[PDB]
């Protein structure tokens, strides 16, 4: 039970705020 | 003079000759600038000067000093009123580019002045200096105060608010501007001026000037958050304007307008004040998520802006559908018919976007109507229009946790092949949208694909090849995604030959520093735990690799604390990288790490890793801590003594993860350590009773943090036991959802154990301990004698009647199974 750095999946509307 | 020789360079500079003045006029500033704004100040030939100067300025100003800069300042402020749209716009430019730079220290003496020329009769200076102040304001995160200003800003605001009357546009919008940089910082002036502000922007909210318009609506969007308790009285009269504001021509108002949903939304008022509007508000966010000439330049470098009415309107869609659930569909259904299926594909898409927006929040209310549409879905895969096809992938990942759970024939299966079909596809922005969604589905479908690792390796294999940075950078993803998804299954010689070749030349060809090496390595870690002993071959270069980016990082580290400006800090990124593969490798190659360990300097490195102050760097090497202590403790024991007290003052559950991973260390550390654990007990054993009863902590901490107690206790009861009448409650409560792994196991031999010490710790609550043992299903031999005694011993104690009335608050199976299974 131990616990990353990418999340660049595709997205329609990601919000850059 | 030799301003003759300057006047020749700027009406020469006004195609091969340009990059001949340019280099002579950019290199003639060590000689200078007084030149410049000498020829602005006494058309196009002098407004171009005072914009070669303005690069001057931008490009270096350090080497100006009080000469120049000040005759500088003191020339342009006496022309911020030109009567030449040109010069004017040329000083202006030039004003607010000097006051960025130069900080606002070093021109005390510029905003008193222009908020002083506000009140010019002439129009021209009173419109030049307004709009200055506006871009100063803006251009500044830290706001203004009666320090810079020279007024109070109990002067100043009702002074703006009086300009939203100015006839002229140009101004009214400055003002709206200028008072709308001060809503955030919530700033009192205007918090007591607040209901003219209101009574104002009503006032100008029918304006014709666009400009105006979108700063009313940029305001009632702020104000939102700040101070809802005014806006609540005005609240549908001025929903019904943000929504003509939507529909308004001119985008840059729709959008600024759009924004209002997305904020609205996220307010706990929303959903029971919106209810009446989303008869009209939904068909209107819908139709905004639609495409115009967009097309021309995504289908002909094919990029449009990063934020616009399109995301804007399906953003706003997806907060609503998880504001309000189910309760959306018979605003959106009817509407999503006459969408779905459409001979016009930009019409088409549109509805296929509304879909996967509405996925999150309206998944229960959407499950009936998935048979129908999954497999439309599926054939849009194959659309002739790429657009068409990328944002059904998408979609579709959208609902892959449906697909799964059905029958792995009929969904599934012809998802996946229509998948990594996609994967493959000839343009850029299908590749991408479709390989997302296929790490999406593996995370989702787990083993139910190892019927088809061989086609799945293929395709990514082969997308190795086609795929450039931007899309090979999602393939990591995917591929480090199977390898999780799947674990061992994958470690099969055929598949190690088609995977590893080419992740390794990606490995030689990237040189240490270069960034692209954090999805590499995220990737890689997870195939080196999937792949087991199979990674073998591989290990040793992999390893060593890691402890000197780890060794250089903190050395690159150490340097930069020591002296900030001759040595620069170095991207931890590298070793919060480098440490989670290492990790990685400690739990596929478990025992046959050892040697690599015993060599290495790992556990001295680590040992200031877990002192960093970036918790992510922390979080990665109690992580590989607990990976290092159950693979070769060996190692790691001879210096348990430095690790606990570390561990113990990172027992912090305001670092969530941090603080997971240390709990999961401390637990696996124990059954290593056997009895010689007793002395760190005290370390450790009183903020590990705090977060199991502190209020919502997430399950996954609360879960390791009951194991490790178990485990504590187990180990060495002595020093657990005593506490014992305090955890229990939330203890049981906790691994009575788990499955009985062999975590699990460990943890009840750890309270049956701290039980047989301290009985009298447990009867005012044992009804926890009944629902936890009722939570088992298959006890080994000897831990159900554990619980048999314990429970015997309160059948005795209590006695049979008295015991009998204490069953009384038990669904059946539970009292059934506490009475066959154990005899009492």
């Amino acid at each position: 039970e131990k616990n990353k750095r990418g999340g660049n999946r595709f997205e329609p509307y990601a919000n850059p705020t | 003079q030799g301003l003759q020789q300057i006047l020749q360079l700027l009406k020469e500079s006004q195609t091969t000759i340009q990059r001949t003045v340019q280099q002579k006029l950019e290199q003639l500033n060590q000689y200078f600038n007084n030149y410049l704004i000498f020829v602005l100040t006494k058309e196009p030939t002098r407004s171009l000067s005072g914009l070669i100067l303005k690069n001057n300025v931008k490009a270096h100003f350090q080497n100006f000093p009080n000469g120049v800069t000040d005759f500088i300042k003191s020339e342009c402020l006496n022309n911020i009123g030109d009567s030449s749209p040109l010069i004017r716009a040329t000083v202006g430019i030039l004003i607010t580019t000097i006051a960025s730079k130069g900080e606002l220290q070093n021109w005390p003496d510029l905003l008193p002045k222009l908020c002083s020329l506000l009140d010019s009769e002439d129009y021209n200076t009173c419109e030049g200096a307004f709009g200055a102040l506006q871009k100063i304001c803006e251009d500044s995160a830290e706001i203004l105060d009666s320090d810079v200003l020279d007024r109070p800003l109990n002067i100043m605001i009702p002074k703006f608010l009086q300009f939203f009357k100015h006839s002229s546009p140009k101004i009214r919008s400055h003002a709206v501007a200028c008072v709308n940089q001060f809503i955030i910082s919530r700033t009192q002036a205007l918090m007591l001026h607040i209901d003219s502000f209101i009574e104002n922007l009503f006032a100008l909210a029918g304006d014709e000037e666009p400009e105006v318009r979108k700063n009313v609506c940029r305001a009632l969007v702020m104000l939102l958050e700040v101070r809802m308790d005014r806006l609540l009285p005005h609240m549908h009269n001025i929903v019904e304007y943000m929504l003509q504001r939507t529909q308004d021509q001119d985008e840059n108002v729709a959008l600024e307008a759009c924004e209002f949903w997305l904020t609205l939304a996220e307010q706990p008022i929303c959903k029971d004040v919106l209810v009446r509007h989303l008869p009209k508000l939904i068909p209107v966010l819908v139709n905004g998520m639609k495409y115009s000439d967009i097309d021309i330049i995504l289908l002909k470098d094919d990029t449009i802006s990063d934020w616009n009415l399109r995301k804007c309107s399906a953003a706003a869609l997806d907060v609503l559908a998880n504001v309000y659930r189910d309760e959306l569909l018979p605003h959106i259904l009817p509407l999503l018919k006459e969408l779905l299926f459409h001979h016009e594909w930009v019409v088409k898409e549109s509805g296929i976007l509304v879909l996967g927006a509405i996925a999150e929040g309206c998944m229960q209310g959407m499950i009936p109507y998935l048979p129908e549409l999954i497999p439309h879905l599926i054939q849009c895969l194959s659309d002739k229009k790429a657009l068409v096809r990328s944002i059904t992938c998408w979609t579709l990942s959208r609902y892959a946790h449906w697909v799964v759970s059905q029958p792995p024939d009929t969904y599934l299966k012809p998802l996946m092949t229509e998948l990594l079909k996609r994967i493959l596809d000839s343009n850029k922005r299908v590749q991408e949208a479709a390989c997302s969604a296929f790490a999406t589905l593996e995370e989702e479908a787990c083993t139910e694909l190892v019927p088809y690792l061989a086609y799945i390796l293929d395709t990514l294999v082969f997308a190795f090849s086609k795929y450039q940075h931007k899309n090979l950078l999602i393939l990591y993803d995917a591929i480090g995604t199977l390898a999780d998804s799947v674990g061992h299954h994958l470690n099969k010689p055929e598949y190690i030959q088609m995977l590893m070749p080419p992740l390794i030349q990606k490995w030689n060809m990237l040189k240490d520093e270069d960034k692209d090496l954090f999805p590499l390595l995220e990737c890689l870690s997870s195939v080196a735990t999937a792949l087991q002993s199979g990674f073998l071959p591989y290990c040793e270069p992999v390893y060593q690799r890691c402890v000197n980016l780890v060794q250089k990082t903190l050395a690159q580290a150490m340097l930069n604390n020591a002296q900030p400006d001759q040595y620069e800090a170095p991207d931890k990124d590298f070793m919060i990288v480098a440490l989670d593969l290492l990790s990685g490798l400690a739990e596929g190659l478990g025992g046959n790490i050892e040697q690599l360990v015993a060599r290495s300097n790992i556990l001295t490195l680590m040992y200031q890793c877990m002192q960093d102050k970036m918790p992510e760097v922390r979080q990665s090497s109690f992580a590989l801590l607990g990976d290092l202590t159950k693979a070769c403790f060996q190692h790691v024991k001879p210096c348990i003594a430095d690790f606990m007290p570390i561990l113990g003052t990172n027992l912090n559950p305001e670092f969530i993860s941090v603080c997971n991973n240390a709990t999961w260390a401390i637990g696996e550390i124990s059954i290593q350590m056997g009895i010689e654990m007793q002395p760190y007990i005290p370390m450790v054993l009183h903020q590990l009773v705090e977060i199991i009863n502190r209020p919502n902590t997430p399950k996954t901490l609360l879960e390791n943090t009951a194991i490790t107690i178990g485990r504590l206790g187990y180990v060495c009861p002595q020093e657990v036991a005593p506490m014992l009448q305090q955890f229990i409650r939330p203890w049981c409560t906790s691994l009575r959802n788990i499955r009985d792994n062999e975590e699990k196991d460990s943890a009840f031999r750890g309270i049956c154990t701290m039980i047989s010490v301290n009985p009298s710790g447990v009867i005012q609550d044992f009804i926890f301990f009944c629902d936890a043992v009722a939570s088992w299903i298959n006890p080994k031999d000897d831990l159900r004698d554990m619980f048999c005694k314990i429970l015997h011993g309160f059948k005795n104690q209590v006695g049979d009647e008295n015991w009998r009335r204490f069953s009384d608050q038990f669904p059946l199976p539970l009292k059934e199974r506490l009475a066959a299974f154990y005899g009492v």
